[PDB]
């Protein structure tokens, strides 16, 4: 159904391609073309899961594992139960994550607002694709991307993250991962002011922006401001998911050996005394 | 000879200051350089004499 | 002719005495300079 | 302690579940918080939809507005309806979108539809408007960037339809707003307000992109020059808006 | 392109904002020193306002700098005051906690002596800064939020270094004072427990972490996609609601099916960033004091995926097959 | 001496509150390091004694 | 003597709080440390009494 | 005559006696718990 | 003459005579506490 | 030397004498924790090495 | 003349005649602490 | 010579504060420049001697 | 007449002839300690 | 010949600073380069020399 408000918004037009053949709404779902697309797409990944899953023999959802293929099969294309599945899967995953970035274009196009979301969303495709293709790209097999399972994909994390003998001194890590506990410290504050502000004390006004200003100009010294917030916010969040596609895009194909040998640059300088 | 008038450009202020930061760093980046080598730094040739 | 609004005669007032003070500095820096050579040449 | 209540099921396992339990209950108590708008769903024809969805309404809560503008309870008849939608269903049924039956950005649908906010200006904590020229604003003044100020504005089609005579800040939060444009007369007849997120400032000219020249003449102005109610403000932010799909049949139709 | 609101393109400057005021006086304490640095004014406000300086904010400030200090000192003498080495092994030195054999006894300052007095100032110092985020939201006449959201924070901030350790009978089992001993001891705590991949909170911790970025890219871009409908304005559009508002709720509602109020918005951001460190302050609580082995409590309760294929590299190559030989 | 006039400059309230957390946090620390000690550490010194 | 005015400069309300809480995190501390004690144990001393 | 608190020089005096009250009680229960415990098991 | 933060000299007078009542007190414990403390373990 | 009172007029006797304050505990905790680092002037070792 | 704070030369004056007393008492203390500690163990 | 004019440059308030920290760093890494070399570590002399 | 901090060119010699009394303090006490331990342990 | 006219164009507050920059980082950058190399290092030199 509707909103109180919605049937304003509910426009014709804003579609990239397909026009009005798909331009129609779903329960509260926008389908587009690449609504469409996304339904093609996540169902028939998600139904090869679940036939990958029961040729594997459990349908328990921590057991399952659909696993990429040896790396002597390289890039090609191998058995669909010798991981070829695993490759079907990843085109569906892509056809489906940039057929949702595009649907999102298109929504926010017909409502007349900005690209942004779209736009960061694409980091986190872009995150997900350097995971599983350009990764494995540059390595020479499919076999590097990670598992398709909810416990079995955290075996290839914690793997990779030994391949380089302590994966914490990756400088991009530490980048990608400073990103993650700032964006979470910015997130909890920043909720925490505008529901401070809207929620005082039983009995009391609620408060402007002034008062969210003056705050953290009385807490720490400093207040960013409502749209500095948001802005820092977005770029915080989107550093996050690049850095994190830089940490493992070095790690292998530009660094080979241990992570705490890349300090050794550091450590021996002409400049330190012996 | 002539060189007064760079006060007409450079603000008298700004500069003793940078002159100031400028000066001292130089100072210390030629003490440590000497240090460094092995024939001028005084503490190991201290420690090298009477020893 | 003045970026920093400051008069042709307060300019030569303020480097003469900058220019003393250069000097003094540099003395000392000779002076410095001529005992780690006696002591410790580079040359 | 290392002993299992029974079976498997150890102090580990007793926190996890206890925090399934308590995690289901944020998750409903999340949803319905956001739930104090927009509710009950209703359907295209404007009556109350059968299917309301399964979290229920939450209980009014009830907010302290300050400057004396009474109380407000969100859970309740919105005041930001609008009425006379000048639009038409193009199916019978639902979940199709609605066609304008006029200008879309003269009636104010679809991106360029506003929302009848309140029609007072914004007050900051002294309680003077929050949004107020630079020419009133005391002690302000351009410290980075370019000055849009006596700049020509660009139009989407190329158009020159005057130059920004003023542009408006948020002396509260030292923030500029909008840019007031000084119409020419063969475009306008008056002075319009673009906000500062819909133009962009360049060396010798200011650009907007959505609305062509033709456009800006039918840009909502403002009752008084010295502020901008919330009514205003959401008249005139949707208006430009509104052009990045109205302003010519190209950007409503496909791109491919 | 159309102007994306990441850069202010003309930055105003007016008279400082020195901060609202009530009853309860804050302009007392205040510094009453303003700067505005326009180099931060084109992602956010640029005036670099006055800070309230009370007793917490004050008994904070010069008992971190005792922890600080006592750490840094111990750290310089660690390798024997020589400036050059403290510098070059900066990220490598560390207050290193007390060997195992004192269990939650006194050890000797060398020995970790000095690590517990820094600790004691550290936790001095952390509970002092929590009670003014609380005393300033109390003064303000807002919300505790804040200080709800940090005292999350401090929660796995005392579990992991007072809370943990107490319970474990060690002070050994605290975290380094180090850039990279903290590393270390991040990675070694996962491997002395088995793998904290399969902990349940720790995995839990992960979604909320997840989340919250997720959220917090998810909120950021929204608002300014949004922010030409002065969407950056949320209070007032809690109060009021405009098409700021209602576009970023249907733009969420016709892309996933459900969206958010301006003000729930925030309460879900408060509760992913919240349950961050609530679960993991559980996890490690539950890690050593009850599991002390996460991998084989994952085989226990039948959710650690097993493998059928081989382990050697024998069975899928050879030395000389991949030497190119 | 004339030391009475310190608190004309000084505010009364700041410094007995400074005074008195400043106090607590040296006794404390203080104390811990007899502690961490082997010859002064009177909670060991008795088990030694039995 | 005379301290009777200390009272005239510290906000009762406000001392009690921060003297009260402090107390008991005082007594919790101490009775810890005498915890951690093999010598002053007494839980795990009545233990040793029984044998 | 000085105060920082608004409380007049009477006020405070007989805030402090049963104040006092309060700690000479607390600490006297301390002393005989000292002394108690230093006969059960004396640390000097 | 000169006071930053008001109280009058004589105001300052008596504080600090009351001062110095609670600092040679706290002290006065302190000495004869430090001085058990040598006679049952000396530190020099 | 005599006229070194002038200080004052400079300097606001109340933020110097709070930043003497903490400099000088400061200096005299840091001096003694670099003394107890030393093996020869760790008076709390030399009491236990001569018993 | 040349007060940026506010006192005059007889108020700086009699600020500093207290202020030199209190610093040479701490100085004197110092002294023989150094002393006695050179005695106790000399670091010369 | 004449160097008094620079008071009428620099800020007596601004700069009395920067050489007060200057001076005391200064003294404070060349007294921990000392303690880094074996021959002017006047605390682990005083062990060696006494021994 | 250039002055660039409000001090007037009189009073900056009153101020600047004090600096140098404290600059000379300052520096006797320097070369008496670098006289001192120049004898302890010379660094030439 | 007329090269003054250069001062036109550049802002002499702007191309000095920039100037004095430059030329200390050249001669910076030129001194470290030769410190680089084994028959230039004058420091090194001393002590080959000094035997
Ligand atoms: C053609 C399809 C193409 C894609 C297919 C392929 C996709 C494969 C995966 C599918 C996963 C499910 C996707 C959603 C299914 C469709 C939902 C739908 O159509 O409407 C549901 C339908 C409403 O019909 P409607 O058409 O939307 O009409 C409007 C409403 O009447 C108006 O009522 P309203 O205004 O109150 O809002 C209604 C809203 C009401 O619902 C809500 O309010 C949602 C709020 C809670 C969600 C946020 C919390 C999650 C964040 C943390 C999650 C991690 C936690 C980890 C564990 C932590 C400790 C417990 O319902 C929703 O639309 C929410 C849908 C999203 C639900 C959450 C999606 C999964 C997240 C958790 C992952 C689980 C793994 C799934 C993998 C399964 C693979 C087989 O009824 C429901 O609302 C039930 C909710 C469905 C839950 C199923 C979740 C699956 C598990
Ligand atoms: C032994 C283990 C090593 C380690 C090895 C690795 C390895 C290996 C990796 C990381 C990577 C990461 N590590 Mg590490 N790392 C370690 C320790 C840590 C610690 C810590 C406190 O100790 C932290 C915080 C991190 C943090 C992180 C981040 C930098 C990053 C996480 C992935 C990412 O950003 O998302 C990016 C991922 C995405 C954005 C997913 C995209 C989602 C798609 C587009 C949408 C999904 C839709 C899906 C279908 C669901 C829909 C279904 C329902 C309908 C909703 N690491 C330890 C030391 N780390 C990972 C990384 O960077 O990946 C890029 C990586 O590969
Ligand atoms: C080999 C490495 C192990 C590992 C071992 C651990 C350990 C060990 C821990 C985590 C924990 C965390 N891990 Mg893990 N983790 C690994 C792999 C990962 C991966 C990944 C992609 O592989 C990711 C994303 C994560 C992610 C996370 C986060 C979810 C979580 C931290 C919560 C938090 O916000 O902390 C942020 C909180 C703090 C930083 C402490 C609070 C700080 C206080 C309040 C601030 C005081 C400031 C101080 C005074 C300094 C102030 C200075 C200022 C300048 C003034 N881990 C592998 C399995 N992980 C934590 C956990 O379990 O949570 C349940 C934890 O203890
Ligand atoms: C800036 C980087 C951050 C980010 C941002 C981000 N993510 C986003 C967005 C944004 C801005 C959206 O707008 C979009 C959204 O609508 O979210 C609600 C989204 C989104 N990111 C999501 C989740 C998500 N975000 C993550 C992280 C991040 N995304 C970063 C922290 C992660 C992590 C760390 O793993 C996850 C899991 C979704 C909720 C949503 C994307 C929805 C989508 O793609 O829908 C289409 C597809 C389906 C409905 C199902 C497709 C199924 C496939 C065909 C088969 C399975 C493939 C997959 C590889 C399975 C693997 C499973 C195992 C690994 C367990
Ligand atoms: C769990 C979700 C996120 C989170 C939440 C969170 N953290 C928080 C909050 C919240 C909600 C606050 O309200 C609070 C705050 O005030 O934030 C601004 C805070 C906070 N958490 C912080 C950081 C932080 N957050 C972290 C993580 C996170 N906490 C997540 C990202 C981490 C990590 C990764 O562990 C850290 C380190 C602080 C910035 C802040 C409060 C800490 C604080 O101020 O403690 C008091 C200490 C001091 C004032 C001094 C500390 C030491 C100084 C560096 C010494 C001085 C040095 C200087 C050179 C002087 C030298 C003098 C000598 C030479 C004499
Ligand atoms: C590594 O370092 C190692 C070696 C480990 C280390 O430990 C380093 C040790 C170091 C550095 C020692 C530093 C200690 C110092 C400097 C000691 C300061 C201590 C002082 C100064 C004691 C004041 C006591 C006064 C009080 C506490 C109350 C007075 C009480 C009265 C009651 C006040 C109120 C009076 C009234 C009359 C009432 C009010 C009246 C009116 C309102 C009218
Ligand atoms: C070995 O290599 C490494 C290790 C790298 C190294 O060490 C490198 C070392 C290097 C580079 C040394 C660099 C140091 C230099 C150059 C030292 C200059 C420093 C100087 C000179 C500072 C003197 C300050 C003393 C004064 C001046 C006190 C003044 C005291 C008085 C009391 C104050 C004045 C009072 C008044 C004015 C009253 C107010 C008056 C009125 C109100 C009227
Ligand atoms: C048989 O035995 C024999 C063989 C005899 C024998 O023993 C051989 C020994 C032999 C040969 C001695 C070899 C040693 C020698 C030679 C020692 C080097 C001597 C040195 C290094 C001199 C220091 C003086 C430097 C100062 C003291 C500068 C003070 C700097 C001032 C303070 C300026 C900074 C202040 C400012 C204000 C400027 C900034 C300006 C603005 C900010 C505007
Ligand atoms: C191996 O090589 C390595 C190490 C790699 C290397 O890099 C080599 C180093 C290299 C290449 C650096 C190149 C060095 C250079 C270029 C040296 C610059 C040094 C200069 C220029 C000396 C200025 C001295 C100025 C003073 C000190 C004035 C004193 C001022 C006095 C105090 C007056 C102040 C004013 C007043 C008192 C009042 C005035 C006001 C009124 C009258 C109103
Ligand atoms: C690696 O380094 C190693 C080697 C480890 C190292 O240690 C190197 C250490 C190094 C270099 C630090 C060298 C320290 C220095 C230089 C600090 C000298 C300290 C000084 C100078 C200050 C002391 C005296 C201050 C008092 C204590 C005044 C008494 C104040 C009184 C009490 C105030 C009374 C006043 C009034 C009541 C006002 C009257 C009011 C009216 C009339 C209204
Ligand atoms: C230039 O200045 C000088 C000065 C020279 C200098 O060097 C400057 C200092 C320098 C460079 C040091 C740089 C510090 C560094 C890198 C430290 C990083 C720190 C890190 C990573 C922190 C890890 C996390 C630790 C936890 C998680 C703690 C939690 C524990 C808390 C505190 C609980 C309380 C614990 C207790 C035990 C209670 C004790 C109390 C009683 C027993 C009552
Ligand atoms: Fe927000």
């Amino acid at each position: 159904a509707l909103l109180s408000f919605e049937r304003k918004y509910r426009v014709r037009g804003g579609t990239l391609i397909g026009g009005d053949l798909f331009d129609f709404w779903v329960g509260p779902f926008y389908v587009g073309f690449f609504g469409v697309t996304t339904a093609f797409f996540a169902l028939l990944g998600t139904i090869l899961i679940f036939w990958g899953a029961s040729q594997q023999g459990t349908f328990n959802p921590w057991l399952i594992n659909i696993a990429p293929p040896d790396l002597s099969y390289g890039l090609g294309m191998a058995p669909l139960m010798e991981g070829g599945l695993w490759q079907i899967i990843t085109i569906c995953a892509i056809g489906a994550f940039v057929s949702w970035a595009l649907r999102e274009v298109e929504i926010c196009r017909k409502l007349g607002m900005g690209y942004h979301v779209p736009f960061a969303f694409s980091v986190a495709i872009f995150a997900y694709v350097t995971l599983v293709v350009f990764r494995p790209l540059l390595m020479g097999a499919w076999g590097h991307g990670f598992p398709y399972g909810i416990w079995s994909h955290l075996d290839w994390v914690s793997n990779t993250g030994y391949a380089y003998l302590h994966f914490h001194y990756n400088p991009a890590h530490m980048i990608a991962v400073t990103f993650f506990f700032t964006t979470t410290l910015a997130l909890a504050l920043h909720g925490a002011l505008v529901l401070s502000a809207a929620n005082p004390p039983k009995g009391e006004e609620v408060k402007g922006p002034d008062n969210e200003d003056t705050f953290f100009r009385d807490f720490i010294g400093y207040s960013i401001g409502t749209l500095g917030i948001h802005r820092v916010g977005l770029l915080l969040a989107l550093n996050a998911g690049f850095w994190s596609a830089v940490c493992i895009i070095i790690s292998g194909p530009v660094w080979t050996k241990g992570w705490p040998e890349w300090w050794n640059w550091w450590l021996e300088m002409p400049i330190w005394p012996s | 000879s002539k060189f007064y008038k760079i006060w007409l450009i450079f603000d008298p202020r700004r500069v003793f200051v940078a002159q100031g930061v400028f000066l001292f760093l130089l100072a210390a980046m030629i003490h440590l350089v000497l240090l460094s080598t092995e024939h001028f730094n005084w503490f190991e040739l201290a420690a090298a004499n009477a020893a | 002719l003045s970026f920093t609004g400051l008069t042709d005669e307060q300019a030569q007032e303020l480097h003469s005495v900058y220019m003393s003070g250069l000097w003094l500095f540099s003395a000392v820096a000779v002076v410095a300079h001529l005992a780690t050579f006696i002591w410790r040449p580079w040359f | 302690m290392e002993e299992t209540f029974f079976g498997n099921f150890d102090l580990a396992s007793l926190s996890l579940w206890l925090f399934y339990g308590f995690f289901a209950l944020l998750i409903y108590y999340l949803q319905t918080e956001n739930m104090r708008e927009g509710y009950p769903l209703e359907d295209d024809d404007g009556n109350t939809a059968a299917n309301q969805g399964p979290f229920p309404l939450p209980k009014e809560k009830t907010f302290k507005l300050q400057h004396g503008r009474g109380e407000l309870t969100l859970p309740g008849e919105d005041v930001q309806r609008r009425d006379n939608l000048a639009l038409r269903k193009t199916a019978h049924g639902n979940g199709f979108p609605m066609e304008p039956t006029g200008d879309p950005m003269l009636d104010g649908v679809g991106p360029a539809s506003w929302s009848k906010r309140r029609d007072v200006p914004e007050l900051d904590a002294h309680g003077h408007p929050k949004i107020v020229p630079m020419s009133a604003a005391e002690g302000f003044g351009v410290s980075a960037g370019t000055d849009p100020r006596g700049l020509p504005v660009m139009a989407g089609d190329g158009e020159i339809v005057g130059l920004v005579s003023d542009m408006w800040i948020d002396e509260a939060e030292q923030l500029v707003r909008y840019l007031e444009i000084e119409l020419d007369p063969e475009w306008g007849d008056g002075k319009r307000l673009v906000q500062r997120e819909m133009v962009r400032i360049k060396s010798d000219r200011v650009k907007v992109r959505s609305i062509y020249g033709k456009h800006f003449k039918n840009v909502p102005k403002t009752k008084s020059p010295n502020q901008v109610t919330l009514l205003e403000e959401d008249k005139i932010m949707a208006y430009y808006a509104g052009g990045t799909l109205y302003a010519d049949e190209s950007r409503l139709e496909p791109q491919l | 392109p159309e102007y994306q609101n990441i850069f202010t393109q003309v930055q105003v400057q007016g008279p400082a904002e020195l901060g609202v005021d009530n009853e309860n006086n804050l302009t007392e304490e205040r510094t009453t020193g303003t700067g505005f640095s326009q180099l931060i004014g084109w992602i956010g406000n640029a005036q670099l306002g006055p800070i309230y300086l009370g007793w917490f904010g004050i008994i904070s400030l010069v008992t971190g700098t005792l922890w600080f200090n006592i750490v840094g000192f111990n750290m310089l003498s660690q390798v024997g005051y020589s400036i050059p080495e403290f510098i070059r092994q900066l990220f490598w030195l560390a207050l290193e906690p007390p060997s195992p054999e004192y269990g939650l006894r006194m050890p000797p300052l060398d020995d970790g002596g000095w690590f517990i007095i820094a600790s004691f100032f550290l936790l001095v110092s952390v509970i002092s800064w929590w009670l003014r985020s609380y005393q300033l939201a109390e003064m303000h006449k807002m919300g505790k939020h804040v200080a709800w959201a940090f005292a999350a924070a401090i929660w796995l901030f005392l579990v992991l270094g007072l809370f943990r350790p107490i319970l474990m009978g060690s002070w050994s089992e605290a975290v380094p004072y180090g850039i990279f001993p903290h590393l270390d001891w991040t990675t070694a705590f996962s491997i002395r427990y088995g793998n904290l991949y399969y902990n349940p909170f720790h995995a839990l911790s992960i979604v909320f972490l997840y989340g919250s970025v997720l959220l917090f890219a998810m909120h950021g871009a929204t608002i300014l996609a949004v922010t030409r409908f002065g969407g950056d304005r949320e209070l007032e559009q809690i109060y009021d609601r405009g098409t700021a508002s209602e576009r970023a709720g249907l733009f969420w509602r016709w892309t996933m099916g459900f969206n958010a109020t301006m003000e729930g918005i925030h309460r879900w951001a408060w509760w992913f960033a919240v349950l961050t460190p609530i679960t993991g302050g559980i996890g490690i609580l539950l890690t050593g004091t009850v599991v002390d082995n996460w991998f084989l409590w994952a085989v226990e309760h039948n959710f650690a995926p097993d493998y059928t294929q081989d382990y050697g590299y024998e069975a899928y190559t050879t030395y000389d097959g991949f030497l190119g030989r």
